[PDB]
């Protein structure tokens, strides 16, 4: 019954029925390096997470067609069936566009998607229309409606192509599912409480340390190790981490307590992970699975609910601080909890402080988790340092 | 001509398949094998109906439509947007090369033979679409196109005294 309102973040997922087996995949775009679009897997969850983070869309201008040439030529609205919308991708800031070059040898008349930063032009506008017959133009859409979109350039279908390791989204002519899942509908975010999908860090009450892994200069074997550390540590890209939710529908809802979601480490792109003969760690997409790497956060020490909360469809309750609201990590498997060790020996004391994570059952009462928000500013700086050392080190083995 | 075009690219199977699809290239293979349908006999009713002929004809029925169905003159294209939509539908939907390959054949001059074959109408299609749809003010574009298409067509037709077969 929930209308598709403005200036909402949104998630654009087909399902796609090949080799006798059904799939869910989603539009991302990677925006820093590359500007064409290409599939994350929602589905097949339970072992490789989908990077919801670039899969988020936000619905800028909803206009007529007409309106539209007029303004070429030349508020929060409702989407409204036969308008065209402006999908602005969330994390690169540009938008959505139909190419005018071909990468899939397999059509020669269709056109890639992409991204581009100028609004000029009628490529980056997507006409949408319904696919059921229940539903006319001038009709609300709802969530959960079957959309599908047409590029106002070229005319040409938002078509999920298939290929052995073409795996494409084109402006084809054959028609394709495209439903929006909601993320944030855009309404009153409560400022200073703590949202789905953010990226952010946690301090300590009276020891200004921060949960993070060492720096470049070691191997990535070495960087896999988790600790505290304090000082200029405090503002970093390698300080960071972010929220993923299980959930793909209203995943930047108000997160609250007891529910699963897994960590992310922003500079590195891995998963905090456990296996019971070691602690905690860092480990990549291929093996997350979701009992290893979920994790949730209480308020108190207790055990007294674990199974309470289970689903709720909308943009929740806004109960978790930032500043003022002490969590406590707690595995979704073991029921562990964090605590801080002493590792370095008194004979090396002085030099470098760190302090390691074990997640145990007892802990120490004097942890005093605070969150605190990163700017989007630096979030993107670490995914885009991400992104780009993974570039340079793939170009790096490829030439030596 | 613009519903004509919506309707065409709805159903993409109007197209031959030889064109459209994930299969055959286009015009220039798909009117190479319809000199071979129409040399060999082996492919036809052993007055009958000429298979090579009959796709040559479609094929030429076909691209004479979209000629005809590009948006203008230049008219009204040249401040319009949706007559530059069309004609970049177009364009993109049938190269250029192709297009230039189909009309460099240089069909035989002819006693008498059959016309039941590739008959020079087939070329006045192509010459329509090219005139109508890519147009010409290019200066080698031009020159490439009269000596590669053109010159050995035009000699066929000027190397007649008596033997008036086909006019």
């Amino acid at each position: 019954i929930q209308f598709l309102r403005t200036d909402d973040e949104v998630v654009l997922q087909c399902t796609a029925t090949i080799h006798k087996e059904q799939q869910k995949l989603c539009l991302a775009a990677e925006g820093f390096g590359n500007r064409l679009c290409f599939l994350e897997s929602t589905s097949n969850s339970k072992n490789v997470p989908p990077d919801l983070s670039i899969c988020t869309f936000v619905l800028e201008q909803s206009l007529s067609v007409r309106a539209l040439q007029e303004m070429l030529a030349n508020g929060h609205r409702t989407l409204l069936y036969g308008h065209a919308i402006l999908l602005r991708h969330s994390y690169s800031g540009m938008y959505l566009c139909c190419l005018s070059t071909s990468r899939s040898s397999t059509d020669k008349l269709a056109f890639d998607v992409g991204l581009q930063e100028d609004t000029t032009g009628e490529a980056c506008w997507w006409t949408i229309h319904p696919a059921s017959k229940q539903r006319s133009e001038g009709e609300k859409v709802r969530v959960g409606d079957d959309l599908i979109l047409v590029s106002v350039s070229s005319e040409r279908y938002l078509h999920l192509s298939y290929g052995n390791s073409s795996w494409h989204v084109d402006a084809a002519f054959q028609q394709t599912l495209w439903s929006v899942a909601p993320i944030s509908s855009g309404s009153e975010a409560a400022q200073g409480y703590l949202i789905g999908g953010d990226v952010l860090r946690l301090l300590h009450g009276h020891m200004d340390e921060c949960l993070t892994v060492p720096s470049g200069e070691h191997g990535e074997e070495q960087r896999r190790t988790v600790h505290y550390e304090g000082g200029a540590v405090s503002v970093h890209a390698r300080s960071l981490w972010r929220l993923e939710t299980l959930r793909v529908a209203w995943s930047g809802s108000h997160i609250r307590w007891g529910q699963p979601f897994r960590l992310r480490h922003v500079t590195t792109g891995k998963y905090l992970s456990l296996m019971e003969d070691k602690n905690l760690l860092l480990m990549d997409k291929e093996k997350a699975d979701v009992k290893s790497t979920a994790f949730a956060f209480r308020s108190s020490k207790e055990k007294l609910d674990v199974g309470v909360r289970k689903e709720v469809d909308g943009m929740g309750t806004s109960e978790i601080k930032y500043g003022d609201s002490i969590c406590y990590i707690q595995h979704v498997d073991t029921g562990l909890w964090l605590t801080y060790q002493a590792v370095d020996v008194k004979s090396a004391r002085m030099g470098s402080i760190q302090r390691k994570a074990i997640m145990h059952h007892e802990g120490h009462m004097d942890d005093g988790l605070n969150l605190s928000r990163s700017q989007h500013e630096e979030s993107r700086t670490a995914r885009v340092i991400r992104s780009t050392v993974f570039l340079f080190n793939r170009f790096i083995r490829g030439l030596d | 001509a613009n519903v004509v075009v919506r309707l065409l690219i709805r159903r993409p199977e109007c197209f031959g398949p030889a064109l459209r699809g994930e299969g055959g290239n286009g015009l220039l293979a798909a009117m190479e094998e319809a000199i071979k349908i129409a040399e060999d006999p082996s492919r036809d009713g052993p007055d009958t109906i000429h298979m090579g002929n009959a796709i040559m004809t479609f094929y030429a029925a076909l691209i004479d439509l979209l000629g005809r169905c590009a948006p203008e003159m230049h008219l009204i294209h040249a401040g319009k947007g949706e007559a530059i939509r069309i004609r970049s539908i177009l364009r993109s939907l049938i190269p250029l090369g192709d297009l230039v390959g189909v009309i460099s054949i240089a069909f035989q001059m002819p006693e008498p033979d059959m016309s039941a074959g590739f008959c020079p109408d087939h070329k006045a299609a192509m010459v329509l679409f090219l005139d109508r749809v890519y147009g010409i003010e290019v200066q080698d574009f031009l020159l490439h196109l009269l000596e590669v298409g053109f010159l050995p067509d035009l000699r066929a037709a000027a190397s007649l005294d008596t033997a008036a077969l086909s006019x």
